[PDB]
């Protein structure tokens, strides 16, 4: 016979002791555990909701990864891929380059949870954590590599995270900022409980249904299949957040959530925004980006928060506004900048179209309908070459994406600029800024793309330069996904 | 006397990195602006005049100042807007 | 020119040889290494810059090209699973074929004494040496390198799951003997257990990654390995001791893979003069208190002085087969 | 460590002893055995050429399964049975209730094998022969049964075997006559040889192609799963041959052949002649029925026969020439008589695919295109009620299908009719009347629908008491695939 | 009224319970049973005709509704590989591992002559077991009757299989025992066999299938299973065989599968009066050469006659408790 | 009185079962016959005559002759083919 799970569990997280032949500080520097003065026996009240043992953990796995890895073999031949939507194929080619490798380099934000939590039960959840990033970030790859043969952008799967392209440059600047570059208590606030519980798992959900609407199996397998690994590790800052709430520190505990949030939105008002509100064909539209946040992102947020013990961020009202804006930029300034990304981008502004967005967001037309406006009549006229650019846009200091926001009849885009001992840098909102200030020391010497342009460090230093500098060739460099197709509605 | 400055041109959604010269008036600062905006992504007001004000605290120069004269710091955000004069 | 289209990863085109799964979601993946002068896209002095700059950038450890490292046994995740899964299925059929047949049961008293004293407090060590592998991963040159050192984790975490069950059942069958209460006293007060303690606590702050493999890697796994698996598990059977004496053979499965691709290292290392001597000052520096860890642990033991000699020049072996 | 399989393989087939306590033919009952006076000691020179132990079957299986039934749930929801053409939904349906039972069946004719062979080697076989038709069984229910709600002729999978509609009792009459009422040794090559190493194995690669070339994964990953076990036990057959050939009994072998392979034959062309020629679109068709018999089938059986040292069966040429034939005639009744099968059939004969059809058969227009001359024109008129049927076919007293043949300009409908003790029954064709010539004590008093029919066992004695009597009511009687669509093509 | 879509089969419809797998795939799936007066779709005079209505139609163990019957253990093909490929790895494991550790070499020689007498010649019996229970699949009256019967016979031939593959690592390590050559005379000639071989050879030819589910479900079968599984297993650990004693506890588990299965058969034929006596007297009439097989096997082994005592009460109890 | 035969109709491409009359003449035969094939799947030829033939051996049998005096086995094959006579 055999045990109960019960039973035993507690015992493999009985590994806490005291050691004697160098110090508790040196075995856990403060710089790598974060253990703010709380006693190893108070880390040790942590409780992982979600349990799980190494036989278990083995035997689902290798059942995951047997069922996602025969569907791919098994729609291999029928190439659903040469025959997708255009816009489709780039959500996928954007997916790959920004996460794969990032998806990896969460293992070691796992890795530092795992040697240095003092909570024994963090410990043993990191293991495994850094066990799912491995798969995800393998797997990953492994899907991708079916179709390099078909264009190099597929090899960007591997190599954008290796690139200054600006798309890139954004990613690690997030991803470094959250997990590979903060304490373990930090790592489990910041990655597991704010990205991870607070954006990635709904994502991931909505990202699968989205690839079985477009007909895309391989894909909605391998997303849905990565999904249900996601709240075994991401449970993980919750138990810390109890941890720092009923020792002396609700405050500290507050600023990384609040700075965590921010920074994530950032990220998925770029990545996941413009994909949901004009990339995928309008057949398919099942709700708006803004919808999409509300019901599934920013109430779990409120929910989570209150239990917690936890406060609202200071900008949450800013950041419900937002939900009408930010993506609708972020969109503009890719498809406009488009050759400065390695997928091709959807300019999703067809006559139907535009009335979905109108539905969706009351004033569209009259504000972000414009430049379309400006940038369709170029086309229909035969002037292509005024809808590519020929200079940068400004980059915000703290997320590295452009610093744009509403148009038109409601001009509104404002640059929330700081001088600091002797610089000046430039951010996207008032809260990018407020990240910079609590902890001027972890940005100061950073330099964003336009920095780097204006400091000679780009050479030639025209936009061929940066398109060098960028590693970006014909061939990947971005142009518009259905080949302007949806152009002859207007002649 | 090439200077780095942010245009914020009105109407536009982003502000845009634009060098000017030091020795340009507000006009010419405006008119290289303009030139990124105008027909790209805004339309043309020709019963306006283009304007320079300083994003930060709204100060607005005369058309007729030079970039030398203004107090700017490298790479300074600058309102580009539509007005009569 | 429009740039063609591939047969494999940029990295990777004109091998000869198709790649394998293994070099496609394995090879080149990490990205701090891109800019030694700055590896993370922050502000340049921020601690953790610091400790990589240190740790792993002015490691005397040192290669042109720490990502040609090939894991000789090529895991990847899938293949990790495939593995475990079978060993986890005879493992636990052990488990629960022995509780049927009343295993437990048959021991003697003197031998119960014996796994509270040796075999139990075993849960520490092998965490310690979980904390101790998951180091090296996180700060490792290659991820080739990280990898090997990610399975080997799970691994060290395995062994403490077979550990924290078996006390479970042990405490059920003699509920006297204080099983699963008393572990943390003996680890920390038994002179048996002080040499492995010392050599683990000095190991676990060697920061520099070359460092780390060796103290770990190279002197405390197979010292760890032959005192408490081949040692005590030979002993165990001997004893009657049947389950242990298996379950310990089990574990040295996953030790003898963690020796396959630590050698694979040290070959790779060798390439460059100078990196033998390197290895060599480690291996010095921290041997002898893996001679005082197994003499303090095999001699309290039964026939403890030839175990003590065993122990000792079984794992010197391992070393002096690497070329060390 | 572990041994090599070539080490210990033949102990596990070491198992023959000689009886004491009853006697070999106790043990062994000819009728159950067909040792055919050659001894245990010659039985023993049997050797299956590929080996397989308990340990790796059950291992290769767990991972086939865990495969196909993760494509089943992963594309459940896409439903893409719902939008598939409905000539592949028909296809379909008929495999399922024709097949899934006989599958089951097969299983007892393994275990006939398994007890009663006389080589050790052939009963171990028969062993894993056994298993894999409880797989083949139960994965083609399961898989059905996902559709019930859809439509009650999906129950079919399940219970037309169950019943006397005239398409069930032509293949019990094959299957039962090939391997559930055959000794063991004729079972090995009537079913293993002949049926399945003769044409389920190219069938099912070909059936396997389709359903992809149809966009149907799930089905193409079930069939072409199935498939993968079929020569483990096809295998047996082989063997056995051998050893009769090498003993006194090359004729009997023969015999057995020439059998097996013609009703193997009928069968095939009323199942899957029409299928291919009529129901899989235009665009689709990769070969015709007749090529894919030449190039899959044909030759592969001349050259196995060759090599065992057997002759081709004497109704060789006349077999090649009814490739042109035999299924269209097939088609025609089944379409022309569809609210008596249980799927809808698909009439095929648009101008597109007459062309086709001309091609692949020179004279088609002229015999085959005559009929669908007349059928069309009723249509057109709006007289559809000369294109259902007011009486029964002939049955061919063998096979148990319609006795049909060449219409129009070349009419060569023949009748090989025999007189036996006091009743006249009917052939569909020279060779089905040979195969009751042979043994007419297997056959006589068995009845044909027509049979019973005259005989006053079917009542009413008009059609809706046929229907009745074969189980069939509206929503499950057969009807044109594409709803009469063909048929605006002429008005 | 077109017929309407169901919810399951047909022949399942309204259950209260959603039908499970098992029942979907396993049942109502024979058709012989169609017709009675003529089993097959061919002349009714046939011998295969007469071989069903003669053995199972005609069987005097009878019910009204042979399709009602449920494995308890609810098997199907997919279940079966997912609980057999366990227990085969931990097998496998076994044999991988104590080959590793030279068990075979730790035996004494008497043992050793032992396993040549005792052990090796069950290659025979258990291809009779798997001959046996293949007879009781294509005879049975019902799908869910010879799916029991199917799994079963896999099971035999895994034992079969377990035996051909030991019977080799033995003769490799004393290769002049004959281990592999001698066990067809041992099987035939030895008299501690002929007990169980008259058993066997006079059970393959009981052909009705209520006699042959009893002669070799309830009869022949427990007895091979105390005398070949409990008795020389526990034998064999006792002399340091700790291969055998746990490849005959792990063969153990497939027999208890078989005895549940059987109980539940007898459970549902004890529903109708007369079968009791109907399977009473088949009991009484092979339970004899039961006896005697048990008699000639134990007694040739150490400590013979308290092996036969407990063989004998352990099988008996079996029947008892289905209410025999 | 009633009669089973089997149809085999020229340029049909298949036997039908059909009830005849024993008093049927082989013109009655031949209609009741054409009914199942005539404008279903032949194309009526009405410059011809329908006569019955045995199928067997080939015996034509006249127009006027009736089924009682034919010699059939019941459900004896009949060809019907189109002849001017
Ligand atoms: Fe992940
Ligand atoms: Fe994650
Ligand atoms: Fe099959
Ligand atoms: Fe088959
Ligand atoms: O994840
Ligand atoms: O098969």
């Amino acid at each position: 016979s055999m045990l109960k799970r019960e039973d035993w569990y507690d015992l493999t997280r009985t590994t806490n002791w005291t050691p004697k032949y160098v110090t508790e500080n040196e075995l856990f520097p403060e710089e790598m555990s974060g253990a703010r003065g709380i006693s190893m026996e108070a880390w040790e009240k942590y409780d992982e909701p979600y349990k799980i043992t190494y036989p278990e953990y083995v035997s689902i796995q290798r059942e995951k990864d047997s069922g996602a890895y025969s569907i791919k073999a098994a729609l291999e031949r029928d190439g659903f891929v040469d025959r997708a939507d255009p816009g489709w194929v780039s959500t996928m080619q954007l997916h790959f380059g920004a996460i794969a490798l990032e998806e990896y380099a969460a293992s070691t934000a796992e890795a530092r949870m795992a040697r240095f939590a003092k909570a024994p039960g963090n410990r043993n959840m990191a293991t495994f954590g850094m066990m799912d990033e491995n798969r995800h970030g393998q797997i990953q790859l492994y899907f991708p590599y079916a179709n390099v043969k078909r264009s190099r952008k597929w090899d960007w799967a591997h190599k954008a995270i290796h690139t200054n392209e600006w798309a890139a440059i954004a990613a690690r600047s997030f991803f470094d900022d959250m997990m590979m570059t903060r304490d373990s208590v930090a790592v489990s606030i910041m990655l597991t409980f704010a990205f991870e519980t607070g954006f990635c798992n709904m994502q991931f959900l909505g990202l699968a249904a989205d690839a079985a609407e477009a007909g895309d199996h391989t894909f909605a397998s391998l997303i849905s299949s990565i999904q249900t690994d996601e709240s075994r590790h991401a449970q993980q800052g919750g138990p810390s957040l109890k941890i720092l709430v009923e020792n002396g520190k609700k405050d500290e505990a507050q600023q990384m959530v609040d700075v965590a949030i921010w920074r994530s939105w950032k990220l998925f008002s770029v990545l996941t925004g413009p994909i949901m509100d004009y990339y995928t064909p309008l057949e398919s539209r099942n709700q708006s980006f803004k919808e999409f946040m509300l019901e599934w992102i920013v109430a779990q947020f409120e929910r989570q928060l209150l239990d917690l013990g936890l406060d609202k961020p200071w900008y949450w009202d800013q950041f419900m506004q937002d939900l009408d804006e930010t993506h609708h930029g972020m969109h503009l300034g890719v498809w406009y900048w488009r050759p400065t990304v390695w997928w091709d981008p959807a300019a999703g502004v067809s006559p139907e179209e535009r009335e979905w967005l109108e539905e969706k967001y009351p004033g569209w037309n009259d504000t972000w309908g414009q430049c379309w406006d400006v940038i369709t009549d170029n086309l229909v006229n035969g002037k292509p070459e005024l809808t590519v650019p020929e200079t940068l846009p400004t980059i915000c200091n703290m997320c590295n994406l452009p610093i744009a926001h509403t148009p038109g009849n409601k001009w509104n885009v404002k640059d929330y600029q700081l001088e600091y001992e002797g610089r000046l840098y430039h951010f996207g909102s008032e809260a990018d800024r407020w990240c910079f200030q609590i902890d001027p020391e972890r940005y100061e010497n950073h330099t964003n793309l336009v920095d780097r342009f204006l400091k000679g460090e780009i050479q030639p230093a025209d936009l061929a330069g940066a398109l060098m500098y960028m590693s970006l060739e014909p061939g990947v460099m971005g142009d518009d996904a259905h080949d302007y197709e949806w152009v002859k509605a207007y002649q | 006397a090439t200077f780095p400055i942010m245009s914020n041109f009105e109407r536009d959604f982003v502000i845009q990195l634009v060098p000017v010269d030091t020795e340009d008036t507000m006009d010419q600062v405006a008119e290289k602006c303009a030139y990124h905006s105008i027909n790209r992504r805004v339309h043309p007001q020709p019963e306006k005049i283009l304007r320079v004000r300083r994003h930060e605290d709204g100060t607005l120069f005369p058309r007729g100042m030079i970039v030398s004269d203004a107090g700017l710091r490298p790479t300074e955000t600058l309102d580009i807007i539509f007005m009569d004069n | 020119e429009a740039l063609k289209p591939l047969k494999t990863w940029s990295h990777l085109a004109g091998n000869r040889r198709r790649p394998s799964e293994y070099e496609v979601v394995s090879t080149n993946l990490h990205y701090f290494t891109d800019n030694p002068e700055r590896p993370w896209e922050l502000d340049s002095n921020l601690p953790m810059q610091t400790w990589y700059k240190k740790y792993c950038f002015d490691s005397p450890l040192k290669h042109d090209d720490w990502n040609a490292f090939r894991d000789p046994d090529q895991l990847v995740y899938r293949t990790y699973n495939l593995l475990q899964d079978g060993q986890e299925s005879y493992v636990q059929g052990l488990f629960d074929q022995l509780n049927d047949r009343g295993h437990d049961q048959m021991l003697t008293r003197e031998w119960v004494e014996t796994l509270a004293r040796f075999y139990t407090p075993a849960r520490y060590l092998f965490h310690a040496l979980q904390m101790g592998s998951v180091y090296i991963h996180q700060i490792a040159p290659a991820s080739t390198i990280t990898n090997c050192a990610t399975y080997e984790t799970a691994d060290h975490l395995r062994w403490l799951t077979h550990t924290a069950y078996r006390t479970r059942e042990l405490a059920n069958c003699y509920p006297d003997v204080g099983f699963g209460k008393r572990e943390r006293d003996v680890w920390e007060n038994d002179p048996a257990w002080q040499g492995f303690r010392e050599l683990i606590e000095k190991a676990l702050i060697a920061w520099d990654w070359g460092e780390a493999f060796t103290a770990i890697n190279l002197v405390t796994k197979p010292a760890v390995e032959e005192a408490l698996l081949q040692q005590l598990g030979s002993l165990a059977q001997s004893e009657g001791d049947t389950l242990l004496g298996l379950l310990a053979q089990a574990q040295k499965r996953d030790a003898e893979r963690h020796r396959r691709w630590s050698s694979a290292l040290v070959k790779m290392a060798l390439e460059k003069e100078g990196n033998r001597e390197v290895l060599q000052k480690w291996v010095a520096k921290w041997e002898p208190l893996a001679d005082k860890a197994i003499e303090a642990y095999c001699s309290a033991l039964p026939d403890g002085e030839n175990a003590i000699v065993e122990a000792k020049s079984a794992s010197r072996y391992v070393r002096q087969m690497m070329g060390l």
